[PDB]
């Protein structure tokens, strides 16, 4: 179960789903009587489908007013070379929007994947984000940050009923926040005993939460994203994890929850940054050296891994390369400990594994030596017992 | 925020952040209507309102084969 | 092999060689002069290549008749500030076709990844699907959906050639309509013996097509596209699979054909959106339950793998989290069994595997518990007997 | 449709569809004149035809930086 | 290790982690205003940052000098219903650019994806090009190729100081070039023995470069793209790999560096485009052939994989598929040899392996058979001897 | 570029490359100034310059509530 795979597709599948399931009630011609009936007479209201869910329709009538009014009162003749120029100029502004909806939904075959300010403005993003069904707490935290929301919907073209272009926008409700998280990054820790190598690698890596009890886990960091502090994930690409998945953290070897690792014989040396630091590997054929900005190179790591705090260095050298840190405020710590790996003998260890718990790893090198054990003791009892 | 060095692992833990999660969506509909520019005529030649009412017109003729999950057949 | 990764990148590889191999003929300086023969007197013309392939040749001309009748006779003393404003504004409106090619193709380094109203508008489009060569049962088919034969094309520049840009413009041609598909969709199905598991999983996900005889597996779900029923695959992506494939959804258990599965030993808790209903996998840990979007809470599910269809419910919960069911119409069926993972003990199971045939885990199973009795029967023989 | 849930194997299987198979691809070659906007020169300061008429040119000229595939370095 | 997951991802994070890293710096109040003290004369300065950084400052007066000079004077009562539609139809030119940048940092929350022609017009392209800090050879490539660097940079938005909105672009430095590369393909290699099949395949498929020495391995092929012989690369995304590692080139199964194989139980068909060719594997079930664009069909293939030049063919068929050759013009040359998977029987083959070096493939069935070796002779001994 | 068909392990090798590697990142810092928008009104009723004033202010005051880090909850 390599749960990186169960995942990535959960999240977009389950959104569209969703959205052409609701696109399927508004399309009658119950409904759209419905609706404009309740916009004889305002700009916006509040409306109930047939199927139960509540809905907010608004209405647009920039282009109808100027048309009815202003334009079907100079073409008398069915003459258009009139020399007024300025409603040749007034006309070309009030279809702007107009033609610009009518080429989003004809270029992405009737569904676009985000909201432009042409669907929906700016000020009406703030009238959608005043009416959602939830806390006050959560409003006020959406009306201030709303380029995040629009940052999560798209759209979906109803129909051409008669002259007047339908379509709806999906928005996304945040419903829980102020919960807290944290992020596991790993690299790989290797041994040596007179040449020969013995690698190993943490597989549980991605954000976790909490939400009133029962954790969660995003595998794929393409779910989520941080802005400051706060971490903005989709609840429909998690998986629940046990309580005790944070004794990893803590005693890897000898817990009872199965830690996921996968094995090696030949080493990596790579960087892989963390959010306050990196973490250096540098093993037997690649050099490595730190540095800063104003100064340049500042000293040379050692083979094996290091944790490079981003209040020593702003660089960090991989035999030619050079990646910048990132400048972010807050305490390090380190864990004293012996590393898994020198435990293992270099020869005798299993062949290259993919997403097993660490309990087998060792369950498959001691039931290799219970059977040499059980066969030498056999070989003598024959002709010396 | 505060960051973790595991040396029995070689991985790290960064603790501190805060979660803003999606739990639902919401659903607003437009109505965006043109008027009746499909009565208008034009029988001067090229001129500006010409060029501008073709494309009014153009773009309500165009709009109506698309089909956002279903398929047009007979 | 995983099949699954041995696809993923066949189809968007295999389109830009095609498109670049015959971008090489067009842009000699003898194919040019040849083409530009053929728009001297009419704007659109059929014409062959010198490699044997035709093409179809079309002209745009709106600009270059502003600029050589209307404008330059209104600047004959190389003054510019006259007082028209009717040309101002003329020549402000020929020009937006022009100035926005410029910009997709500077953009995107002179491959843009699709057709917009800019390159291609809706008569030109038109022009072209009557054109094709295929027959005319697919061509009523084309002609109706323009939408979705532009969302899977893309542009290549040739050159500048003196004052006038030459490009191209790849559609796919739709040739074969209208034979049987099917999609197969799987979940965890775990078991338990005093307090330990047994899992497994199906490996073969996807979309399968007939094609005169010839059954066909797209992998990757980003292939495929539904609308309605059609499906719109792309046959550069797809594993030809042998016509027994379809045996694996009336016994898996004891067939002839390399089924494959996943296995573990510690459950997951997930919920698996299909077309016309969903999967339900509740295990040790996880509270799961149903409703309607009218009347709330229906009924609690219990432990195990379920099936919910969604004329019963409309949103499924997995401990805090709800899914939109899809409202489209069809039937149901159950098919009954014993499940795979029931025949297995919890103890004695295979460790971790990914993507290996059903045949292998029973084989790995029967092979060990033969050496044990193949053991066991010398150990009696060299004392006792 | 009709869809079957196999109990056996935990899975389900949708039958009923119909397929829309791709098969080759059709090319359209365009050519997009433009005309003689080399020799159009304009003296009597700003003005509107002036900052067209510059847009056009600077379009033109920029244009020929681009390539599909070859590097224009040589 | 599975070499081609430990990478995806590195590209992108480590490119967006050293922007934020920067605007941190250029946010401050202290910068802002060092920065406009530096614009107070010209339009173009070089400032150092606080940190030791060089950046380029610029400034952008079109829409000051019109409101502050024209569009006052005339609007002096308040009565902007004047009657001279050149103030109406110049102010509409001068500010798209304006609202244009508005338009792509508020949809994308502050950071966009790729320069666009509003962020930075090519006239302002050339002079930071001109500009970095790099040899005048590589500076010289960069001003032929500008559309090649506008491709690989991306914005961040600083803030709204007063009434003048500030922003930044990263530009990527390309500071090596003309070294060394290549590109290795692949397709499965089966065997039978009265029906059954003994299958194979490489794993180390993508771009290798060399560097002063030092060699690289860049696995996802979605980092590299090619622009006639020049290959553009990332180095941030590539995995030192030792110097051996063309040895698997020569002698694949006698050498001692880990090569990587990828095993199996079940012939698989496919056709794999190489930049010259094309490798085709043909197996128990499928019918292949070859044609061209004029003549049509050529010749029908055998069992087994083959390599097929691409001026011997245009087409190559798989059952009922047509796949373009690329049009590239090189030499083509065969090493002769007997393939690897005809050593092996296909009895005791061992189960599906997913990345494991071919000396592990030898090693198993080595173990296996000593056993039963071993076991024979301990039999006779106890009644034979 | 030349290619071999390595037929032991039925694999190709395409030698004769050249490359060009990124090493580093420029930072080039803009500055779109607007004047004072801010202090003109406009009080006849509807015509051009008023809609484009409009959607100036308009722009300028929506620009000030996006954020590229630090959420502005405050
Ligand atoms: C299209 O035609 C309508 C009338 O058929 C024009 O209506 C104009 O509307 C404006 C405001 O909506 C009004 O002019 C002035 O309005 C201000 C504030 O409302 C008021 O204080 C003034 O006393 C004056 O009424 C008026 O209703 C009307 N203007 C007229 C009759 O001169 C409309 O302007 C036309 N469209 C365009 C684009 O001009
Ligand atoms: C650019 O080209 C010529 C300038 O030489 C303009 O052609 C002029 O426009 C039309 C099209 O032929 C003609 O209008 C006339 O209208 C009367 C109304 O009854 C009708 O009877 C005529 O049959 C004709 O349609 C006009 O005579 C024609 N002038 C000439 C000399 O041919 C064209 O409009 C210009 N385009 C611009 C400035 O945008
Ligand atoms: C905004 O207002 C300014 C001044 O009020 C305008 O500048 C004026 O336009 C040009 C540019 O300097 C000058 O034109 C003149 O043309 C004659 C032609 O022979 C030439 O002899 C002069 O040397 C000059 O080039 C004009 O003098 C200049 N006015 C001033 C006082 O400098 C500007 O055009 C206005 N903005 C727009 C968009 O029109
Ligand atoms: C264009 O005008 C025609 C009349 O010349 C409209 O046709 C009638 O419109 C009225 C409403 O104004 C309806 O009650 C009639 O049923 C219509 N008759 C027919 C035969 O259609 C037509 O609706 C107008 N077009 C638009 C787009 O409004
Ligand atoms: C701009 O004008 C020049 C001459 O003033 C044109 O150059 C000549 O073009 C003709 C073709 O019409 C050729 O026969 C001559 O040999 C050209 N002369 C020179 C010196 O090259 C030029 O073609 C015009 N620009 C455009 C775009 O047509
Ligand atoms: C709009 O005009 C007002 C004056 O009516 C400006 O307010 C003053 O601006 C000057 C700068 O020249 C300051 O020295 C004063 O302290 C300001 N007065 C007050 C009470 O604050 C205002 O700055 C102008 N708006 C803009 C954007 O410049
Ligand atoms: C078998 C064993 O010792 N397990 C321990 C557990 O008792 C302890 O609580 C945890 C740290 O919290 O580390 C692990
Ligand atoms: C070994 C075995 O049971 N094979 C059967 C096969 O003969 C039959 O056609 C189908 C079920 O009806 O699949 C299974
Ligand atoms: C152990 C052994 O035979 N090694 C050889 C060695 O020459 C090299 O690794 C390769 C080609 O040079 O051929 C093989």
């Amino acid at each position: 179960f390599v749960l990186g795979a169960i995942a990535l597709g959960r999240a977009t599948a389950a959104a569209v789903t969703a959205g052409v399931a609701i696109a399927k009630t508004i399309r009658l011609e119950s409904e759209v009587t419905a609706i404009k009936n309740a916009l004889k007479t305002t700009n916006e209201a509040v409306s109930t489908l047939g199927n139960g869910v509540r809905v907010l329709a608004t209405a647009v009538r920039e282009l109808k007013d100027f048309v009815s009014k202003n334009l079907t009162r100079a073409i008398n003749k069915n003459k258009c070379d009139i020399d007024d120029l300025k409603m040749a100029v007034s006309f070309s502004q009030f279809n702007r929007r107009f033609l610009n909806v009518v080429r989003q939904f004809s270029e992405n075959a009737g569904i676009t994947p985000a909201i432009s300010l042409d669907l929906m403005t700016d000020a009406e993003l703030a009238r959608a984000i005043s009416n959602m069904p939830t806390s006050a707490g959560q409003i006020k935290l959406m009306l201030e940050n709303r380029a995040m929301v629009r940052r999560k919907g798209f759209g979906i073209l109803i129909g051409v009923y008669g002259s007047s272009v339908i379509y709806m926008v999906q928005l996304p409700i945040f419903g829980v926040i102020d919960t807290p998280c944290w992020i596991v990054k790993a690299a790989p820790s290797c041994s040596e005993k007179k040449g020969n190598y013995a690698c190993l690698l943490r597989e549980d890596q991605g954000w976790y939460c909490q939400n009133a009890g029962s954790t969660v886990y995003y595998p794929n960091e393409k779910d989520c994203e941080t802005r400051g502090d706060h971490v903005f994930c989709d609840t429909a690409a998690g998986i629940n994890v046990a309580e005790q998945s944070k004794e990893c953290n803590i005693n890897i070897s000898t817990t009872n929850y199965p830690c996921k690792v996968s094995t090696g014989r030949n080493p990596i040396s790579m960087v892989a940054l963390s959010p306050l630091g990196a973490l250096v590997a540098c093993y037997k054929g690649v050099s490595c050296s730190i540095g800063s900005n104003r100064v340049g190179i500042i000293k040379q790591l050692n083979k094996g891994c290091s944790y490079i705090t981003n209040q020593d260095a702003d660089t960090v050298t991989i035999d030619n390369t050079v990646y910048q840190l990132s400048k972010v405020e807050g305490e390090q710590h380190v864990i004293k400990g012996r590393p898994v790996s020198s435990s293992f003998d270099p020869i005798k260890f299993p062949p290259d594994q993919f997403n097993v718990a660490l309990d087998q790893v060792f369950e498959n090198i001691e039931n290799s030596q219970a059977w040499v054990r059980k066969f030498d003791e056999i070989l003598s009892s024959i002709e010396k017992g | 925020l505060k960051e973790s060095y595991l040396e029995e692992s070689c991985s790290t833990i960064t603790e501190g952040y805060l979660s803003v999660l999606r739990t639902g969506w919401y659903t607003n509909v437009f109505t965006l209507e043109v008027g009746d520019v499909e009565n208008l005529t034009c029988s001067d030649g090229p001129s500006l309102i010409k060029t501008e009412l073709d494309l009014t017109k153009s773009a309500l003729r165009e709009l109506k084969t698309v089909s956002a999950d279903q398929l047009a057949r007979e």
